[PDB]
RNA sequence: GAUGUCAUACUUAUC
């Protein structure tokens, strides 16, 4: 099984390891043994299902601040720590016209997410390591 | 006595015609008259080689014919391939039987079909002009575009149907067109949705 | 190999003046490089175009006056 | 200055792919893809270098989003 | 790519 020696359209053999031509059927097995043949061969999902939606009751308390939104939660009982993120009007389950605001909502997994619209276009940080906090033993989440 | 490439080509009226090898010949200013005339043919690039234009395509893959549309609208092809694998399970035996008593009726699909692909449905091939010349790599390069327009493979490849509608048919990078203007390497570039109309310019471009 | 070398004109040494007096190993090679990025690059900081009137320009001074006989 | 540099291409992607691509914005001098000879494939970057700097810085940052067989193409000066 | 000895194969309706 020589993988260098193939058929040209012409009716002969061609070594593309060496590149030589052969015209009879015993010239190409005659051209393996040499020292240019030696020479050419030898230099070659599963969370967002099982989540609990019941939706229910959040409580959130908005303050102006000066240089802050507070809400409260019940015992989750669990170490996953509720995420807020800030997105955009366009997507929707209606999607309503004149919807060119943002939104930042927080959500957790036994709880629903509770959004607030914000008009300014940059007023404070919505990462959740940067200006955010959730105290266990209170169960309260502090976004500023 | 033989001058340099730089004097050649302040001398003659057009130095882009002018080569290296013209300068130490024995006719510079004869030589990048006759290069750069009008109705002249430049030298094949064969004549400074070391294969003789015969020992480049050599464990390269060739088709072995491109047979046409007039051709192969006859049926001819079918039978010839037929008949090529019928005789190739022929062994001596049966090749030497059939020259005593053959077979006729070999194919026999038409007498008038073959007339009538040569004469009536004869095709004009794609013919050059004389001073395109030919090459080694010439069968090769095919990549010898237009602004304003895309090929089904880029739109394919880049995901971006072509409608008639404005709205997803334009790339989602022109709206940073609507940001920043239009393109200072073509002001006469024109792109619907900024300055021009939607259902009028349905080629998503326009070279005015 | 020194034949390969010998027989495709390798192993010889010429001098670029365009772009700062580099160095090439063959005619072709340099013939290859004169078409290049970087002959582009280091012709573009003189002021002169990438044309095909500049393809066998050496010097400076005389791709000064082609640029400036155009 | 007239040079910039667009990586994140797919192995698939051709240099007339890439200048049809780069087209779209404006007109492009010469187009570098580097590819290893040995394999025959491109290494997903390459040069566009235009006819000025501001055209190439144009085209530079008008394709931040771009995407090319499910890939974002990136464009940076150079 | 060149040299020097052997083999294979082809063309010009060669005899």
């Amino acid at each position: 099984k020589d993988p260098y020696f193939m058929k040209n359209h012409l009716g002969s053999y061609e070594c593309k390891l060496c590149l030589t031509l052969h015209n009879n059927e015993g010239s190409y097995l005659a051209h393996t043994q040499g020292k240019k043949h030696q020479t050419n061969l030898a230099r070659r999902v599963e969370v967002k299902k099982f989540v609990k939606i019941g939706r229910p009751g959040y409580k959130v308390t908005k303050q102006r601040d000066s240089e802050l939104f507070q809400i409260d939660y019940p015992e989750i009982a669990e170490g996953i720590m509720p995420r807020h993120r800030f997105m955009s009007a366009y997507e929707q389950r209606i999607e309503p016209p004149d919807r060119r605001w943002q939104y930042l909502l927080m959500a957790a997994e036994p709880y629903e997410t509770i959004a607030f619209k914000v008009p300014s276009r940059e007023i404070d940080k919505a990462e959740g390591k940067f200006w955010t906090h959730w105290n266990r033993e209170t169960k309260q989440f502090f976004l500023q | 006595n033989r001058f340099t490439v730089a004097e050649l080509k302040q001398l003659v009226a057009r130095p882009d015609v002018v080569e290296m090898h013209d300068v130490t010949a024995q006719d510079p200013k004869l030589l990048v008259h006759l290069k750069a005339t009008r109705n002249s043919v430049p030298v094949p690039r064969h004549w400074c080689f070391k294969r003789k234009y015969l020992q480049g395509k050599r464990g390269i893959e060739k088709p072995p014919f491109e047979l046409p549309d007039f051709i192969k609208r006859t049926g001819i092809q079918e039978m010839r391939e037929a008949l090529q694998e019928k005789e190739e399970q022929k062994t001596m035996k049966s090749k030497m039987r059939e020259k005593v008593r053959p077979k006729m009726g070999k194919i026999d699909i038409d007498y008038q079909k073959l007339h009538d692909a040569f004469f009536k449905w004869q095709t004009k091939p794609k013919l050059t002009i004389h001073g395109d010349l030919y090459y080694e790599g010439k069968e090769f390069e095919t990549r010898l575009k237009k602004p304003g327009d895309l090929s089904d493979e880029l739109r394919i490849s880049l995901g971006m149907p072509v409608g008639p509608n404005a709205h997803k048919v334009p790339p989602p990078w022109l709206i940073a067109m609507q940001r920043y203007g239009p393109p200072p390497s073509y002001p006469n570039l024109k792109i619907p949705g900024l300055n021009s109309p939607i259902p009028e310019s349905c080629s998503f471009g326009y070279h005015a | 190999p020194y034949w390969l070398y010998k027989l495709h004109g390798l192993n010889i040494n010429y001098n670029c003046e365009i772009c700062g007096n580099y160095t090439y190993r063959g005619p072709k090679a340099f013939q290859r490089h004169f078409a290049e990025w970087r002959h582009a690059h280091g012709m573009r900081c003189l002021g002169i175009p990438n044309t095909a009137h500049f393809a066998n320009v050496t010097q400076i001074e005389d791709a000064v006056s082609l640029w400036a006989k155009l | 200055d007239a040079t910039v540099y667009v990586g994140g291409l797919d192995e698939k992607v051709s240099e007339p792919l890439l200048w049809e691509l780069f087209l779209q914005a404006g007109p492009v001098v010469n187009t570098h893809m580097p590819k290893d000879r040995v394999t025959g494939q491109h290494q997903g970057y390459g040069f566009v270098e235009f006819l000025s700097e501001e055209d190439a810085d144009y085209a530079i940052k008008i394709m931040n989003m771009i995407k090319l067989y499910g890939k974002p193409i990136r464009v940076n000066k150079a």
